[PDB]
């Protein structure tokens, strides 16, 4: 991955994109997501406290 | 527990939401075999008198 | 005939990537006075699927 991108509206993102050597000869595309967007962890730093 | 295998009875713990007794065996079996054999012969002969 | 004097090419990469596909390879098949005698044209499979 790609580190996390700073937070808008309380979700990052994070990108990987299979920039090893591609998927080549015939064989299948990498087995994943390229993109993730996940919450920010703002409620541990309000709430736990 | 009586245990239908290996013919015994055993005691169980409140940490393990279940255990069974069930058996289940699976086997897969793939065999493949190749044998091959050549003979050759060539002659010639040139002759005068 | 001895078809097993023709070619072991390797399998052609696969033609749909990662669903229900197929590869085939082919015996390279040159002609000669071999083939066509020793019943190579009847009995040989070209190619595999
Ligand atoms: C992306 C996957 O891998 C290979 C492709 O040809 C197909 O679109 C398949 O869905």
């Amino acid at each position: 991955w790609s580190s996390w991108s700073p937070c808008v509206q309380g979700k990052k993102t994070r990108s990987r994109e299979c920039n090893n050597p591609p998927p080549s000869g015939g064989g299948r595309s990498c087995v994943g997501e390229t993109t993730e967007s996940t919450q920010c962890e703002d409620e541990e730093l309000e709430h736990l406290r | 527990v009586f245990s239908g295998d290996g013919k015994d009875f055993y005691r169980l713990s409140g940490n393990v939401l279940s255990y069974t007794f069930q058996v289940k065996i699976n086997n897969d079996f793939n065999y493949e075999f190749y044998n091959s054999t050549w003979s050759y012969v060539k002659h010639t002969s040139t002759e005068h008198t | 005939c001895f078809c097993d004097h023709y070619a072991w090419t390797q399998w052609t990469s696969c033609s749909k990537t990662c669903n229900s596909g197929t590869q085939s390879r082919h015996r390279q098949i040159v002609v000669d006075k071999y083939y066509q005698e020793n019943f190579c044209e009847q009995i040989c499979s070209k190619q595999e699927t």
